[PDB]
């Protein structure tokens, strides 16, 4: 009954929405830095015992 | 005798910039009437906001 | 879309260092996310 309208003019340049892309792009610095932690922990720590 | 060519003003081809210049569209006798090309902040070594 | 030239003694004598690593996301999304999944949506909404 009382729908807000919702207007992201502002946030397209043409047709490209630059904060969305930025985002987005961060995901594969985490990538990198996973496959990077995990592997130096394997090498520093072996097989683990309990 | 009297001098009839001594040289004077030389036209040049060509305005060869010194310094490292961003990315931009025509603006002289062609203006490109689209939308300047678009900055983002792509690749980032470490994170932001993520 | 090609690179930037850089200066004359950077293109005769440069060198770079660089890691070919991409990477993979899969450790951190092989995982039961149901619990954490309405956490995770919470910040989508708030980043627009």
């Amino acid at each position: 009954f009382a729908l807000a309208q919702i207007n992201a003019d502002d946030e397209f340049i043409g047709a490209i929405d630059k904060e969305s892309a930025e985002y987005l792009d961060e995901y594969a610095t985490l990538a990198r830095d996973i496959s990077n932690s995990l592997t130096l922990v394997k090498a520093a720590f072996g097989p683990l015992e309990r | 005798g009297e001098i009839i060519y001594d040289g004077g003003l030389s036209s040049k081809l060509a305005d060869v910039v010194d310094k490292t210049t961003e990315p931009h569209n025509a603006d002289g006798a062609v203006k490109d009437g689209r939308i300047a090309p678009v900055k983002l902040d792509l690749e980032k070594q470490k994170l932001d906001k993520l | 879309y090609r690179p930037r030239r850089f200066k004359e003694i950077e293109h005769t004598h440069g060198y770079v260092y660089r890691e070919l690593n991409q990477g993979s996301l899969l450790p951190l999304v092989d995982a039961n996310l149901k619990e954490s999944s309405s956490y995770y949506f919470k910040k989508l909404m708030s980043s627009i």
